[PDB]
């Protein structure tokens, strides 16, 4: 479940305006 | 785990081939298969090498995200398997995935290709959102780890929006926008049969896609980029050259103005769409705020893009600009509406970009199908 | 000659008196009445109160008023005070689906059959303006399935799943007057067996019943295609013929020697009986399919004035079509 | 929606509900029911949109009525309408008991699934021959229920107004004057 | 297709794009890709432990034991030249390739590197096939493990060369639809007469078998190919080895795409009741 | 010659068992479901009747007042039939809710079986639907024979391409 997949992740300025 | 399992992902213009437990796909082909028109049944072609060829004619069998004819996609599966990935099916596990809003009768189908053809000894049908929102954990903190989030999902057919909340999709609230690549090439082929003379009729497509790949970005403000590109011209255009069909014989064009009219008609679809003019800014808000009244924040706070068209420049900032100001005009309505007595707090809203984003759902494939409880959950051979 | 009004089956059809309008029911829960202008028809009116499937019509053609039983366990009658018809309350007191409906001679009373082994008799009360039933039950077992009611508008014929033809008596006192003497007997009180038949072994459904036109003779069709006519003027007698035909569906007399019939073979056919009890085949009368409807008959009528001198017969069907025939 | 036919809560509310008008009912017992779903294709029907699509409704006709007689399978805490009936008649002075099981009428819109009169009667029997006579199958034919429910359910309030505004129209105390709320505004009646 | 191929497809073409980007001039990027492929074995394609200028391709095959006892050490040693190096921790055969050095001409190279399952399986054959050319008969027969459940045998006489093939099923459709195809192949040497000879003997093992120990039952099947020596002479040797080394999955590719042919005719029939069906409607 | 008068009969029995009519059930209240699978009233249902050729080929009819059962088995002569005519029944039996007039699941000791019911009859002619089930009856021998004789032609071109080369 969720444990296994988060256990095998590691293993394997002109905006304002 | 003696053997690896193997993950297909199948799209309407790619298709995407590898094994658990890699990083990359091993192989992304278009979806085109070559016949001719005994054991002439086997006398055929998949991918790159049936895009041209002479005394052969070519079709996609997915479009729209559905299969329209199932003797080509058994076809397309067997050399697949036999060619490319050179796996014997009666010995690997296979992680395919199915579009959403997948009918009962078209999963099935596929199983009965699988078991009653293949021997498959087992299958796992996943849906796309939970795998694409796995993937987004390889960039982020460690201390922010959930399942839940709304996904855009862009491509080359439609776009979705659907959101996920404790692993699980709710149905109800997903919403279709109507564009996606393939309208933005039809438009940038017919800006580009404006103003330029010397490409060939023939090799229209190629170009716009060249052009739409190469050099294309978002802009805050159009009238602004619009002065730019004429008060100073050597900075803001560039040149592309091309290699005719016939002859070799080169020739070179001007890239100007349809540059940064490519990715805007996700937030101005009538520029291309008559029948269409809400802008993707507000479909995100309306289909969040249409759910369980006690998971609007983390929504909020977690919206991933997979898909390829959400490669450009510069495209999350546009959706974090808008959503942000669309969400505090309404608190501050909120606050208005009840005197000035007390100030709501305002909602962080937050779109996540990552490295892995062309070929996200294939990577959650491959990470979920790599731990050792999966075995555990696929449908067995005797089950069906 | 053939007329195809729709392409849906027709499952009931009622005449009036001057053979001008028709009412119909296209397999929905609604009566459609069409009028004849000039040479072609053309639907006038649409009568929608039901919400179930409609079992049976029937217009009564002096007072000019339509019955209409479904079901969903209701009947309504319909009556044209207005240029709008407007319907009227019945109540049935039953909980199964409704199966025949049809009025009587004199048109006070009318004859309900329906699935709960019940035949219901209805009549009219104004003091509260609705009809009010009256429930024949002891010896019925099944479903009825026919109906058809007597000139002295007492006696009452009724076919049953349970391969039994029977002939009650219906007499209200309310309304109705005292009646005579019949051969088929003598003392009349409300829901009392008269008469009783259907033992031949092997009995099937009946699906038809009807009388004469002097009312001492009646006739029935089974589902084991076979033809009975039973006599009680020189005694309670059968006679049974056992056709080599299909099933019929629905039986009229034509006069005191003649029957006609039809069913799914899909064409009319003639029978005689003979004053000393004897039946015999004499003809069809229609000498893709080689027939003019295209698939099973399901109501005979008469066009003319009935049984004292009928001339033009009526055939309506599940193919859509509607056909006169005549004699001459 | 969990067969590929995808209807929004707002805009498409009155076209399913011409599907559940037309095409729902309440099954008698569970156990033919699911035996004809499963190996009979005789509870399909298809039905046309204003659209032009033809969708396929199948077993779903008698799993969404079953939310009344079961409760708890849209999040609701409780114990149904047949339970609750008999939690009800078991609740006044022991006289009035009998007045209350032989006259039960229904009334609504919401009552007119086929089957839905013929299942309260057993659900109501059962619960009456293991809660309160337990066993001894001989005095339920003694017992006398009776549930009345005539083809004219859905307008017994306006019928009922029919009558009650006939018997009392001319007797001028029935109704609340216009006089009365001119100096006294409130009402005793 | 009809003949399955021999190359394995990723080798090539990783290794070609990053040759090709190599000459180019750019740098190299990182590669750690794991693959699989026919009869069991496992790949390994990877950089020697954090430098980036070299690339290392493992095979991993699981019954290699064998094919070390019978030889297959000096073909390795002569074929591949001085790529050959100490094997990585858990794998049989590497393969080292560096950036820097590289011959100018790229074909050969990464033609080679796709063969490393073919020239670890013909060292049998090569010594075996050496035996009637140096005509010193009188010598046992081999045994190689495919899998877990399968074998197989080769034997050489004075006159001819013979190799057995043992294959098992599961499904039992594929029992009768393999008798259908395998029966075949017993009366295509009297089609020709310039091929060589096969024969097939069901559920029990051939006289040369049952001497010894072999597996009875009703899903094994023994092939046995009967070849001359006009076939196995030093000219056209690469051809026979290169097709003797794949039977099993092509017999099994063929048993596989004769049920998805069969499927598309259910497909047809099921179109033309439905259409036949639907014009018997009045509308 | 043997097929014939076999095609005959069946058609015969067939043509004297599709007369329906409707019928409301009399044990809960408005509702409309077969006779013959629901088993509900002895009265409405018929005797059935077997038709047959040989010791393993027959037709059996089961009628009633609205609906009508008819369960069919076919020759099988070596295992390549049997398991063709099992796979291809199984195919036909998935996708049944386009046809109209299958069952899901055949009764046991036949392998195909057809449920009609009077709304089939009223959608759709008479004698269209026995000559649908006689034509069924024999393209299916026809469509598996000639399947046979497919797969057996598709390993002589795969034995000779394979043992030309060496
Ligand atoms: N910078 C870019 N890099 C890669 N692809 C891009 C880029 N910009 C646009 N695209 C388009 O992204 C699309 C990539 O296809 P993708 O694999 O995302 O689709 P898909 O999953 O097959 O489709 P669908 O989800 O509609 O079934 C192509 O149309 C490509 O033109
Ligand atoms: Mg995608």
């Amino acid at each position: 479940p969720t444990s296994g997949i988060v256990g095998a992740l590691m293993e394997v300025d002109e905006w304002e305006d | 785990g003696r053997l690896p399992a193997c993950v297909v992902d199948c799209g309407t213009g790619y298709t995407k081939l590898g094994y658990a437990g890699n990083t990359e796909p091993q192989f992304i082909i278009p979806s085109c298969i070559a016949i001719k028109e005994g054991v002439d049944d086997l006398d055929f072609f998949i991918g790159d090498e049936a895009i041209e060829k002479p005394t052969y004619a070519t079709k996609w069998p997915i479009r729209h995200g559905i299969v329209e004819d199932w003797d080509l996609m058994e076809r397309f599966m067997e050399q697949v398997i036999f060619k490319y990935l050179r796996a014997e099916p009666e010995d690997h596990y296979f992680l395919l995935t199915e579009p959403p809003l997948n009918t009962p009768e078209n999963r099935e189908y596929t199983a009965e290709i699988m078991f009653e053809s293949f021997n498959v000894p087992g299958l796992y049908i996943a849906v796309q959102a939970v795998l694409a929102l796995a993937a987004s954990w390889t960039s982020r903190q460690v201390g922010e780890r959930t399942l839940t989030g709304t996904v855009i999902d862009s491509g080359d057919g439609v776009t979705h929006v659907i959101p996920v909340a404790e692993g699980y999709v709710i149905g109800s609230c997903i919403k279709h926008i109507p564009i996606a690549g393939r309208d933005i090439t039809y438009f940038i082929q017919q800006l580009l049969r404006d103003r330029e003379v010397g490409i060939p009729p023939e090799q229209s497509l190629e170009t716009a896609k060249a052009v739409k790949e190469r050099y294309s970005y978002v802009c805050p403000d159009l009238v602004k980029e619009f002065n730019k590109y004429d008060t100073d011209g050597s900075k803001w255009i560039k040149q592309y050259t091309g290699i005719n069909a016939i002859s070799k014989k080169e020739f070179s064009i001007d890239v100007g103005y349809e540059r940064f009219l490519g990715p805007e008609i996700f937030f101005h679809p009538e520029f291309a769409n008559p029948d269409f003019t809400q802008p993707i800014s507000e479909v995100v808000d309306e289909v969040i705020q249409n759910c369980p009244i006690d998971v609007r924040r983390p929504l909020y706070k977690n919206i991933v893009l997979s898909g390829g068209s959400t490669m450009f420049r510069d495209f999350g900032r546009r959706l974090q600009r808008d959503l942000k100001r669309t969400v505090d005009a309404r608190l501050k309505l909120s606050e208005e509406l009840s005197g000035g007595r007390l100030k709501p707090k305002p909602i962080d809203v937050q779109v996540i970009t990552h490295h892995m984003q062309r070929y996200a759902v294939w990577f959650g494939g491959s990470m979920l199908a790599s731990t050792p409880e999966f075995y555990q959950v696929c449908h067995t051979k005797k089950d069906y | 000659s053939l007329h195809q009004f729709l392409l849906e089956p027709i499952t009931c059809h009622a005449w009036n008196r001057d053979r001008t309008q028709i009412a119909l029911s296209p397999n929905n829960h609604e009566v459609h009445i069409y009028k004849k202008n000039g040479g072609q028809w053309v639907k006038a009116h649409e009568l929608k109160e039901h919400n179930g499937h409609i079992t049976g019509i029937d217009w009564a053609p002096k007072s000019d008023r339509i019955v209409t039983c479904g079901a969903d366990r209701n009947a309504y009658v319909w009556s044209q005070k207005d240029g709008v018809w407007k319907p009227t309350l019945v109540i049935l007191r039953i909980n199964r689906a409704a199966t025949f409906v049809k009025w009587s001679p004199l048109e006070n009373k009318f004859a309900v059959g329906s699935g709960a082994r019940l035949i219901s008799v209805c009549y009219f009360e104004s003091e509260n303006d609705w009809w009010v039933s009256k429930h024949i039950k002891k010896p019925i077992r099944s479903t009825v399935l026919s109906l058809d009611w007597h000139p002295n508008n007492v006696l009452l014929a009724a076919g049953s799943c349970d391969f039994k033809c029977r002939v009650f008596s219906a007499y209200i006192k309310e309304v109705d007057e005292k009646p005579a003497s019949t051969p088929w007997g003598s003392k009349m009180p409300f829901g009392q067996l008269m008469s009783e038949f259907g033992g031949s072994g092997t009995g099937g459904w009946v699906h038809g019943v009807s009388f004469s036109a002097s009312g001492s003779r009646l006739a029935w069709v089974s589902h084991d295609s076979t033809v009975s006519v039973a006599d009680a003027s020189k005694s309670v007698q059968v006679s049974t013929l056992k056709t080599e035909f299909l099933p019929l569906l629905s039986v009229s007399f034509v006069s005191e020697n003649s029957v006609v019939a039809a069913g799914h073979d899909c064409c009319p056919m003639l029978f005689n009986y003979d004053d000393r009890g004897c039946l015999t085949f004499v003809s069809k009368l229609d000498i893709a399919l080689e027939t003019l409807h295209q698939n099973s008959i399901t109501q005979v009528s008469i066009y003319e004035v009935d049984k004292q001198d009928c001339r033009k017969f009526c055939t309506t069907g599940i193919d859509g079509a509607m056909t006169i025939w005549d004699f001459k | 929606l969990l067969r590929g036919y995808a209807f929004n809560h707002s805009a498409d509310f009155e076209t399913v509900r011409m599907i559940k008008e037309k095409l729902c009912y309440v099954g008698y017992n569970i156990e033919q029911e699911q035996k004809l779903a499963l190996e009979t294709t005789v509870l399909v029907e298809s039905y046309t949109l204003p659209d032009g699509r033809i969708i396929k409704v199948g077993g779903e006709r008698f799993e969404a009525p079953e939310a009344l007689f079961q409760p708890h399978l849209i999040n609701v805490e409780g114990v149904g309408v047949a339970e609750l009936l008999f939690n009800t008649i078991q609740a006044a002075d022991i006289d009035t008991r009998s007045e209350f099981y032989k006259h039960i009428v229904l009334s609504g819109g919401s009552t007119m699934y086929p089957g839905l009169p013929s299942r309260l009667e057993r659900e109501l029997k059962q619960l009456y021959l293991e809660r309160v006579l337990k066993g001894d199958v001989e005095k339920l034919s003694k017992f006398k229920i009776r549930i009345e429910d005539p083809p004219r359910r859905k307008h017994m309030v306006f019928l009922g107004g029919a009558v009650l505004a006939d018997i009392m129209k001319d007797k001028d105390n029935f109704w609340m004057t216009r006089q009365e709320y001119q100096e006294k505004g409130v009402r005793v009646l | 297709m009809i003949l399955l191929e021999v190359n394995n497809r990723i080798i090539e073409e990783t290794l070609a794009l990053k040759f090709e980007n190599a000459a180019a001039g750019n740098k190299p990027e990182a590669v750690e890709v794991t693959f699989a492929d026919f009869d069991g074995v496992l790949y390994h394609i990877s950089n020697p432990n954090g430098d980036k200028t070299k690339v290392m391709v493992s095979i991993s095959l699981k019954f290699y034991k064998e094919l070390q006892a019978h030889g297959a050490d000096e073909l390795l040693k002569r074929v591949y030249g001085s790529y050959l190096v100490n094997p990585e921790s858990g794998y049989n055969v590497s393969l080292l390739y560096d950036l820097e050095n590289l011959p100018a001409s790229k074909d050969s190279i990464v033609h080679q590197a796709g063969m490393l399952k073919r020239n670890c399986f013909a060292s049998v054959f090569e010594k075996y096939f050496q035996f009637q050319e140096e005509g010193k008969e009188g010598e046992n027969r081999a045994v190689i493990h495919y899998r877990d459940d399968e074998t197989m045998y080769v034997e050489s006489k004075k006159d001819r060369v013979t190799v057995v093939f043992s294959t098992v099923f599961k499904d039992d459709d594929d029992v009768v639809i393999g008798k259908v195809f395998m029966q075949e192949f017993k009366e295509g040497r009297r089609a020709s007469h310039t091929a060589p000879q096969v024969l097939f003997s069901h559920r029990e093992p051939p006289l040369e078998l049952k001497d010894t120990d072999a597996a009875v039952g009703d899903n094994i099947g023994y092939i046995t190919f009967v070849l001359f020596p006009r076939h196995t002479n030093a000219s056209a040797r690469d051809n026979t080895i290169n097709l003797i080394h794949t039977f099993r999955d092509y017999l099994h590719y063929h048993i596989k795409c004769s049920k998805a042919y069969i499927h598309t005719r259910m497909r047809a029939k099921t179109s033309d009741f439905l259409k036949v069906l639907n014009r018997a409607r009045p509308d | 010659a043997t097929l014939r008068p076999y095609l005959s009969a069946v058609r015969a029995t067939l043509q004297a068992a599709l007369c329906l009519e409707n019928f409301s059930s009399q044990v809960v209240e408005r509702h409309n479901k077969p006779e013959v699978e629901v088993r509900s009233s002895k009265e409405l249902l018929l005797q059935p009747v077997t038709i047959s050729r040989n010791e393993k080929e027959k037709v059996l009819i089961e009628g009633s007042i609205n609906s009508v059962r008819v369960s069919i088995a076919v020759k099988q002569a070596d295992e390549i039939e049997k398991i063709l005519c099992h796979k291809f029944m199984r195919f036909m039996m998935m996708r049944a809710e386009n046809f109209f007039i299958l069952r899901r699941k055949p009764v046991e000791g036949y392998d195909i079986s057809f449920l009609i019911t009077n709304f089939h009859t009223e959608q759709m002619y008479k004698h269209k639907l026995v000559d649908f089930v006689i034509h069924f009856m024999e393209e299916i021998d026809k469509e598996i024979s000639e399947m046979k004789l497919s797969v057996n032609a598709r390993a002589r071109i795969v034995a000779e391409e394979f043992l030309k080369n060496f």
